[PDB]
């Protein structure tokens, strides 16, 4: 494969009021 | 059980005369028991009641159990023998020899030439073998192994490639 | 001195030129085999000399060359002892590996990678002699477990076998659970006695030696696989014939009686070490030759013959006399190996067929075959004057008139019947009664290395034990007197077993039916101790390491009472913390409290 | 020690300042050049230690763990150059800088006199570890990985830092060659209990001590191939290094805390090699396998004998260059099948003959065959413990049955029986490859001819 | 000096600064040369220190 | 000769003469005259060559000499100056002290290989002698750990000294 | 989803280089880093430094403390003195409690 990186769902995590 | 009545009771033949076999050793004792043991099969061989021609095989396979031979003879490729996957260890796949490098190549250029014609052939049938195996397949997929043959000339059996060139049984 | 030192390392360093050509690319990779059979021929010729001058005079040296590490007070010097056990060993281990190694070129003339498993059975011989003339116990174990390994290479020659590696890694587990007690008897030798050289152990004596010895003894026992760990050995049959031959005549099974024999010194002081080992002898040579009577694998039967022999040498070592012991090791050496070698050339023959129940009629057929097979097998019962007479015959004398325990003695004599059984099997089966094999018949034993190769151990099998027995020193009193049914013991049992085998033999051509007696399963399942033993030990660590090493302590309670336990307060609190109105009301509400708990509880304005 | 620390400096201008396509042969080429100078640090006596200034000395424990640092850095080079040739060329470079400045703070750790500077270099390693990581790591676990290395090993530094400069206050120093003269004795107390265990946990936490070892697998599974170089062969290391200095003062309590933690490693090395049975991750397993060898490290340097110290000098660099083959060997098969699967790829040894050989080379060093550096290390401290308690020889034998066990199921499984069918992509080994294989191997040979320079101040 | 070599000059500087250096330490050290009880001797008549 | 043989002594050597009581041709004296022959006689002009060489390039070298500094028990407390050349000192007589139980040690082997079957009477004083180093060895050294020091010595005295006066008191 | 590229083929080196010695796409500097490896590697820091460690000079005066001992064992054995006493220090410059 190639290295992971975030993608919208991990990036999400961290777009709500509070984590 | 996917086997029916007839194969049970073949099977069991077949595995009680190596057993019997295995007892007897010498061939002319071998043979009067074997034909004895026959004769037992021969015995019920018309019997048309399913109920107990199926309670004959079970008490056939209870007393098989008790006879059978601790230690067995296994001829020696067969699974458990002394020279089972005895020689895969030389056995290596085809695709190993597109990694040779061109000098080692160059040693044999006719049967590389040859092999460029058989990869050739292999490119060429794949499109119709897939193509095949999508036009008799019914939806929901397959529902056995089995493979189909080639309806037509020019056509190669679908999937015959590692069928075709598996290595030798003895390879070096 | 300067002859006597200089041959008997040019022995050694002789061996590993091959070893050095191959690995550094400056040989003549045409014909490999045959470069290494033509250097160990002439290892023997140079191993000769020494041993006629010790023959001679007796001279021993110990040549201690060159210092490798000292440890405050411990000093680690490459040494090798020269003495009675290697001078005699020496010759006769070459001896039969040149046999061996000939035999090699023509059974594993098709095999590709011939020029690897000829080094691999340099290498199994060389770790064989580091064993043998090791001095100091550290350089013994690295012999010690050379020998191993190159057993595990070997056995697992065909190696996508997948019985040969469950064989290969079964003779590693066996022998590493011995090795703990080789590991035991170095602590207990540096610690007490502060060295691992032997002249200072026998200088010392301990006479508080019952520790060092059960560690030598379980070494011993993994070894030369007596009962307990003994299972391995019949499976190591997986591995070319050859390899049979050379790792059950000499390098690795005779390894553990070797150990031994090298600390009689220490044992023949220590009662109790020699009564446990005689009975750890008398169970293994009874118990593995009652498998052989069943086994219909040629070669199975000969690997139970062995461990049944290395059962009666353990036997010897445990009624003190260390030198019979010593002069079986070299005798079978002789005749193992020939019988190994006559089952290849039938195996061979038979298109890789090793059941006897397939065999037959091989008498006239296999002429040369069959005159080795029927003087080894007459050697290994003990026939007068053969070369197994000189070792075995004088054990088992010295075995009934010693002060000994009378069950160990009943069950030696009584494997001593058992071993004219089972071999009286092979001849019968292989060689008598009319041919069970396929139709296309491809009998030909007449390749001229195969007809040398044997030839050389038969000279051996039927005059070495004659030779050696006239030129050895004496080192004991060989008891001699004794009443006469104690003086024909072994033979009468031997004629015995003959007979009564002949009548077993007999009764399967009868046409009769018989169902099986639990005895007879028991003899062919072997005790069933490989069927419990090597499911149950193997599921229960198995299963042990998956299901609470792992799972619940590693992948679950390590986890939870720390990092995970941790990680969840924290997120509460954090919770707590942040989870506000935002209400200047509320704010200002707990500025009050604040103030007033100061004032009231903890008094900060005072 | 500026002979060396300048030049480790000058990698990084040198990399920086290179042709782009000779960032590898430059750095590599002249890592190599530092590490040929590093054997003057073996102008060792038997009564002093080497001692260059106020701040830098090097003894017979140091050297060779020097050694070890400066000959792994061409190592990781090579071993990285191929998965990092899609790299971009600045972040190939911050890669480089990242081993480069690794390097820098390993060689001033293992020679700081003073124990507060040892203390900072040996916390500053962290940051270019984690770094790699969590940067060039593959997995989405790397992130995970890379916090669990970073609080396990903070979560014990602290309380460390804590007791240093206590010390240095009642002491008055902390200079190493200082404390060796006005150390006292420590007498029992809760507050010297307490003091003993701030001194100890952080370095229990690298080597690491059975317990608090979750994180090691985490990292190495996630870690790139030069990571798992560097951690596994040195980084452990600071665990066992700084706790051989640090007991220097623990004395006599030392006595009676030391058993919970020999009971842990006596019993984890058992847990943790039966653990590698039943591994299904390559990776995992020999991770799994350096805990069980840093168990003995752990329980000799605690007996506190000189023969066991011998011990765990010489297992220390043996397990260095083992398990660091053992990570390349198998991230060799992982650049072509893409998976750390132990039993996806079987057969090996009929397709790679050569790296086949190494196989079998790794693992007769990992179970310790004599007389490798391996077996010397780990039968000294077989002797000590025997002495220190005769029943624990009965924890060694089954250890070293099941180790024997694990590493040649290992080789079994991998390079044995059948090779699976449909994986058609396992190329000819590259002459990097074999090259860096060698390059493990062959000095550790080559060290049983020799095996003096490598058995600690206690020679 | 090449415009292809002159980079390989940088780490071997290095080393010799370094080694330069660490030969400059030894000059601030030398309170007890030859004033040790181990060592402590006349000097030579051309010497002038015992190490410098 | 190369070594002392008062530091490594070798008892004088008694060689029976030969006694042939056999008409035939001994094997051994002829293999020896040509081990003579064949390797002797090349070997030693090859070493007598490279002898001469060395013989035109003489140069020596010496065992260095330690005078003896003050020992640990005439340190002020702390005081690292004089505590270094003692704490050194003892140091080098450790290594020293372990190479003498080493030639005890050797001397014991090399006597119980010499004697044979005899060894047990015949190295009776070989064995006393190292059963009274290996004692002094134990007294020094034995228990200090592996971070042993003069001071550690010095305690370890002082403690065996207490109890060897307080058995004496009660005599 | 979103817009992102898709996951690259595997690039076998020996495809485009038969010579390929694994370092390089270059084929030039595939061979200098090689030969860097090989001669730096093992021509100096093992051939040499395998020469430099077997030459070094009584690593840790192991030789001097044999000759050393010789030296005391000759000394005292003439003398009748003991070969090694049990007291390291001189009990007169002890001074006990009590
Ligand atoms: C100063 C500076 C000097 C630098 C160091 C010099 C040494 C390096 C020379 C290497 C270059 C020479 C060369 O080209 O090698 C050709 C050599 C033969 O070429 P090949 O015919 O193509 O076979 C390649 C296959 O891998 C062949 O595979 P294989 O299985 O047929 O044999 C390879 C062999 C690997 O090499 C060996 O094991 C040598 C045998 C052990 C001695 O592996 C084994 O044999 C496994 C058995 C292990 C035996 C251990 C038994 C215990 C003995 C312990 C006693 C030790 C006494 C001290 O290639 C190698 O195998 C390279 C191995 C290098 C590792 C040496 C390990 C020594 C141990
Ligand atoms: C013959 C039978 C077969 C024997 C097996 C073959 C092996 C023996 C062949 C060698 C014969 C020659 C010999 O032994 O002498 C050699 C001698 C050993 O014998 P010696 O100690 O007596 O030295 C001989 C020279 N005199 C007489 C002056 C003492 O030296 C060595 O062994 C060299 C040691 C090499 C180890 C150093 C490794 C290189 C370091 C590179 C840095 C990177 C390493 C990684 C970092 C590791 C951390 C430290
Ligand atoms: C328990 C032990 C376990 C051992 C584990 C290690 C095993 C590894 C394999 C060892 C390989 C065999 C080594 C033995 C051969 C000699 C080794 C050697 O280098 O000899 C050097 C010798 C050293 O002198 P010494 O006092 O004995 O000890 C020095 C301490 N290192 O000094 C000399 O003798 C000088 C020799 C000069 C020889 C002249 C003849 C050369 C002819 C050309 C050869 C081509
Ligand atoms: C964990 C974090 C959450 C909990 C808070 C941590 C703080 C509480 C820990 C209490 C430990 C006991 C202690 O602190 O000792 C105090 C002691 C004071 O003694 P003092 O008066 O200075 O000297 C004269 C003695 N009459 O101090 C001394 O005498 C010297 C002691 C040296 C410094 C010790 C540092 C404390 C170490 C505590 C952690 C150690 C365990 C680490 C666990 C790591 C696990 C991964
Ligand atoms: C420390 C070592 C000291 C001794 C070093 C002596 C070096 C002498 C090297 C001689 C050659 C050794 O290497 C190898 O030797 C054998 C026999 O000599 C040769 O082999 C030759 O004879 C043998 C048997 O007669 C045949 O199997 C082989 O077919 C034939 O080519 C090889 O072609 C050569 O490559
Ligand atoms: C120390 C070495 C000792 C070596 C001892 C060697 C064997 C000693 C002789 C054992 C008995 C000899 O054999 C004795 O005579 C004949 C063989 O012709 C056997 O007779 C048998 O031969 C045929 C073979 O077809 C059988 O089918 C038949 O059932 C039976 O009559 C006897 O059942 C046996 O008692
Ligand atoms: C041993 C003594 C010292 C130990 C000190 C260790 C302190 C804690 C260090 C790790 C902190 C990690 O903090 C956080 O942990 C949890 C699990 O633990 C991880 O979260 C992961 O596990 C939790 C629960 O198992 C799941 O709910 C979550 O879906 C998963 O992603 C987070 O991705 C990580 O960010
Ligand atoms: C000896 C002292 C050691 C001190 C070590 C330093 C402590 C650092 C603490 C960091 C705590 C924050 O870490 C936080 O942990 C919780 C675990 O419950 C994680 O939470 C995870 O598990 C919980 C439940 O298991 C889930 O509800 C959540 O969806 C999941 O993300 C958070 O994703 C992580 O952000
Ligand atoms: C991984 C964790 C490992 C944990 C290991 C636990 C080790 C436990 C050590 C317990 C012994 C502590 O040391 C002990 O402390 C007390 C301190 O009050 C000292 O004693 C002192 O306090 C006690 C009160 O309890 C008084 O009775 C006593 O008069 C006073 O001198 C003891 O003289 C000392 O022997
Ligand atoms: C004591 C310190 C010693 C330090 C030693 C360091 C060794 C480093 C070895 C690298 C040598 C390579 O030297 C090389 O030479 C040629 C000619 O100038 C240069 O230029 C070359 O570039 C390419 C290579 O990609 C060639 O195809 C081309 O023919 C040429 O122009 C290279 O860019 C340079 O890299």
């Amino acid at each position: 494969a190639r290295q992971w990186q975030p993608d919208v769902e991990w990036a999400e995590q961290y777009g709500g009021a509070v984590m | 059980a996917y086997l029916t009545h007839q194969q049970k009771v073949l099977r069991l033949y077949k595995r009680a005369l190596r057993h019997l076999e295995s007892w007897c050793i010498h061939r002319d004792k071998y043979r009067y028991f074997a034909c004895l043991l026959r004769a037992r099969f021969d015995e019920h061989k018309n019997e048309k009641d399913m109920v107990k021609a199926t309670q004959l095989l079970r008490e056939a396979e209870e007393e098989f159990w008790h006879g059978q031979h601790p230690q067995p003879y296994i001829f020696p490729e067969s699974p458990g023998g002394t020279s089972y996957e005895r020689y895969e260890c030389y056995k290596v796949p085809e695709w190993c020899l597109d990694d040779w490098h061109p000098s080692e190549k160059a040693m044999y250029p006719d049967y590389f030439a040859k092999r460029e014609q058989w990869k050739k052939l292999r490119r060429e049938s794949w499109e119709r073998e897939v193509k095949q195996l999508q036009e008799e397949t019914p939806v929901g997929g397959p529902r056995t192994e089995a493979l189909p043959p080639a309806r037509k000339q020019g056509d190669l059996p679908p999937l015959w490639w590692h069928i075709v060139t598996r290595p030798r049984e003895r390879p070096m | 001195m300067n002859m006597f030192s200089s041959l008997s390392l040019v022995t050694l360093l002789l061996l590993t030129m091959p070893i050095m050509m191959m690995s550094f690319n400056t040989y003549k990779p045409s014909n490999y085999p045959l470069y290494v059979k033509t250097a160990i021929s002439y290892a023997f010729i140079t191993s000769m000399i020494p041993t006629m001058m010790f023959i001679h005079s007796g001279q021993e040296l110990i040549i201690s060359n060159w210092h490798w590490l000292t440890i405050q007070t411990l000093k680690l010097s490459l040494s090798f002892k020269m003495d009675y056990f290697s001078m005699m060993f020496i010759p006769v281990a070459l001896f039969v590996t040149w046999s061996i190694m000939e035999f090699s070129m023509w059974y594993m003339y098709s095999d590709p990678n011939i020029n690897k498993f000829f080094k691999y059975l340099l290498l199994f011989l060389i770790t064989m002699l580091i064993l043998v003339t090791a001095n100091n116990l550290f350089q013994l174990f690295i012999g010690w477990e050379g020998v191993g390994i190159m057993s595990f290479l070997l056995i697992g020659w065909w190696y996508g076998r997948a019985d040969a590696n469950t064989a290969a890694l079964q003779a590693i587990l066996y022998n590493r659970i011995g090795d703990i007690g080789f590991i035991l008897a170095m602590a207990w030798f540096l610690t007490n006695l502060n060295t691992w050289d032997l002249q200072q152990i026998f200088m010392l004596n301990p006479s508080d030696s019952n520790m060092p010895l059960i560690g030598l003894a379980l070494a011993a026992t993994g070894k030369s696989a007596q009962f307990g760990l003994h299972p391995w050995l019949p499976s190591a049959m997986e591995g070319p014939t050859p390899v049979s031959a050379l790792l059950h005549s000499s390098t690795m099974v005779v390894a553990g009686i070797f150990l031994l024999i090298r600390f009689y010194p220490l044992t023949e002081n220590n009662k109790y070490i020699q009564s446990i080992t005689l009975c750890l002898g008398a169970i293994t040579t009874l118990f593995t030759a009652m498998c052989a009577l069943t086994q219909n694998d040629i070669k199975k039967i000969i690997a139970f013959s062995t461990s049944s022999q290395l059962g009666l040498m353990m036997v010897t070592i445990g009624i003190n006399q260390p030198y019979l012991a010593f002069l079986h090791i070299c005798t079978h050496a002789f005749f193992k190996a020939m019988l190994f070698m006559c089952s290849g050339s039938i195996i061979h023959s038979l298109n890789d067929e090793q059941d006897i129940r397939k065999m037959g009629g091989l008498f006239k057929a296999m002429p040369f075959t069959t005159t080795a097979l029927i003087v080894g097998s007459l050697a290994l019962t003990g026939m007068p004057f053969l070369t197994g007479f000189y070792s075995k015959d004088l054990i088992i004398e010295a075995a009934n008139t010693s002060y000994t325990n009378a069950w160990a003695l009943l069950m030696t004599l009584i494997a001593t019947s058992f071993t004219a059984i089972y071999s009286t099997r092979i001849i019968f089966f292989a060689l008598l009664g009319q041919p069970r094999f396929p139709t296309l018949v491809n009998i030909n034993e007449n390749n001229p290395l195969l007809i040398n190769s044997i030839k050389r151990l038969l000279i051996g099998s039927l005059f070495a034990g004659y030779i050696i027995s006239n030129n050895i020193p004496p080192t004991t009193i060989p008891q001699m007197t004794m009443p006469y049914y104690l003086k024909t013991t072994a033979l009468i049992v031997t004629i015995l077993g003959f007979i009564l085998a002949l009548e077993i033999s007999n009764m399967t051509k009868n046409l009769k039916y018989h169902y099986p007696s639990n005895a007879f399963k028991f003899s062919t399942l072997l005790g069933y101790f490989p069927t419990i033993m090597h499911r149950l030990a193997p599921y229960m660590n198995l299963s042990m390491s998956q299901k609470s090493a792992s799972s619940l302590l590693d992948l679950i309670w390590l986890e939870a009472i720390l990092p995970k336990t941790i990680s969840l307060a924290q997120m509460k609190a954090s919770t707590l913390v942040t989870n506000q109105k935002g209400l200047i009301k509320l704010y200002f509400l707990s500025f009050l409290i604040t103030i007033l708990i100061s004032m009231i509880l903890f008094n900060f304005h005072e | 020690m500026l002979k060396y620390i300048i030049p480790t400096i000058m990698l990084m201008p040198l990399t920086w300042l290179s042709k782009n396509n000779m960032i590898w042969v430059n750095s590599t080429a002249h890592s190599l050049l530092i590490s040929f100078t590093s054997l003057l640090l073996m102008n060792q006596f038997g009564d002093n230690s080497l001692n260059f200034s106020l701040l830098f000395f090097s003894d017979s424990l140091s050297t060779p763990l020097l050694i070890l640092t400066m000959w792994l850095l061409p190592l990781m080079l090579m071993a990285s150059q191929h998965h990092l040739s899609k790299e971009n060329l600045t972040r190939k470079k911050l890669f480089i800088t990242m081993l480069i400045s690794l390097q820098l703070f390993l060689i001033m750790t293992f020679t700081a006199m003073e124990l507060i500077l040892f203390y900072i270099l040996f916390e500053a390693t962290l940051v270019p570890t984690l770094i790699i990581i969590t940067r060039w790591g593959n997995q989405t676990e790397r992130l995970n990985a890379g916090l669990y290395f970073l609080f396990y090993t903070l979560a014990g530094s602290l309380p460390l830092l804590v007791a240093l400069i206590y010390i240095q206050n009642t002491v008055g120093s902390l200079n190493f060659l200082m404390l060796q003269y006005w150390v006292q004795p420590v007498h029992n107390s809760w507050s010297n209990v307490f003091m003993w265990l701030a001194c100890m946990m952080a370095f229990m936490v690298k080597m690491p001590l059975y317990g608090l070892h979750l994180w090691l697998p985490k990292a190495h599974v996630e870690a790139p191939i030069a990571g798992s170089m560097v951690l596994a062969a040195v980084l452990l290391k600071l665990g066992g290094y700084g706790m051989l200095r640090i007991t220097l003062i623990l004395n006599p309590m030392t006595d009676f805390m030391a058993y919970p933690f020999i009971m842990l490693s006596l019993w984890g090395m058992i847990m943790t090699s039966s653990i590698c049975l039943r591994q299904t991750d390559l990776k995992s397993l020999i991770a799994y396998s350096s805990v069980s060898h840093m168990a003995l490290v752990i329980v000799a340097i605690l007996i506190q004998t000189p023969w066991s110290y011998m011990g765990a000098t010489a297992l220390m660099i043996a397990h260095g260059l083992t398990s660091s083959m053992l990570f390349c060997l198998a991230n060799s098969n992982y650049e072509r099948i893409h998976s750390r699967t132990m039993i996806l790829a079987r057969g090996l040894q009929t397709l790679l003959p050569l790296m086949a050989t190494w196989w079998l080379l790794a693992s007769l060093t990992n179970l310790a065959l004599p007389p490798t550096i391996n077996l010397i290390g780990e039968l000294f401290v077989v002797m000590s413990t025997f002495s220190w308690s005769n029943i624990t020889i009965i924890l060694m034998g089954v250890n070293m049955v099941i180790t024997a066990l694990y590493s040649l199921y290992m080789l079994i499984m991998t390079q044995r029986g059948k090779y699976t069918y449909h994986i058609n992509n396992i190329s000819p080994s590259f002459t990097r490859e074999n090259a860096l294989m060698s390059l493990h191997i062959l000095p550790l040979l080559l060290l049983t001819l020799n095996p003096k320079i490598i058995l600690g101040p206690l020679y | 000096v090449v415009r292809d070599h002159w980079v390989h000059v940088l780490v071997p500087m290095g080393f010799v600064f370094g080694y330069y250096l660490d030969r400059k330490n030894d000059e601030k050290l030398t309170a007890f040369r030859n004033k040790s009880l181990l060592y402590k001797r006349e000097l030579k008549p051309n010497e002038e220190v015992t190490w410098k | 000769d190369s070594w002392d043989k008062d530091v490594y002594p070798e008892p004088p050597r008694r060689t029976p003469a030969p006694s042939p009581q056999t008409s035939l041709p001994n094997p051994i004296t002829y293999l020896t005259k040509a081990f003579d022959l064949l390797v002797d006689r090349p070997v030693t002009l090859v070493r007598e060559f490279i002898e001469r060489q060395h013989a035109k390039n003489k140069y020596y070298y010496y065992h260095r000499e330690f005078r003896r500094v003050p020992d640990i028990t005439e340190c002020q407390e702390k005081d690292v100056l004089c505590m270094f050349e003692a704490e050194m000192q003892w140091r080098r007589d450790y290594k020293v002290d372990q190479e003498i139980v080493n030639i005890i040690q050797e001397r014991l082997k090399a006597c119980q290989q010499r004697e044979g079957e005899s060894h047990r009477q015949n190295c009776a004083k070989e064995l006393e002698q190292f059963t009274q180093v290996v004692k002094a060895y134990q007294d020094r050294y034995h228990d200090l750990g592996a971070h042993y020091s003069a001071r550690k010595c010095l305690a370890k005295q002082k403690q065996r000294m207490l109890a060897e006066r307080k058995a004496a008191k009660e005599a | 989803r979103w817009q992102e590229d898709p996951e690259p083929e595997d690039e076998n080196l020996y495809e485009k280089n038969p010579d390929s010695h694994g370092y390089d796409k270059d084929p030039a500097v595939d061979i200098w880093n090689m030969r860097v490896v090989f001669f730096f590697g093992f021509s100096i820091v093992l051939v040499l430094g395998s020469t430099f460690v077997a030459y070094l000079p009584d690593y840790r005066m192991q030789e001097w403390a044999r000759r050393e001992a010789e030296r005391l064992v000759k000394y005292r054995e003439a003398h009748g003195l003991p070969i090694m006493e049990s007291n390291c220090f001189d009990p007169s410059k002890i001074q006990l409690p009590e």
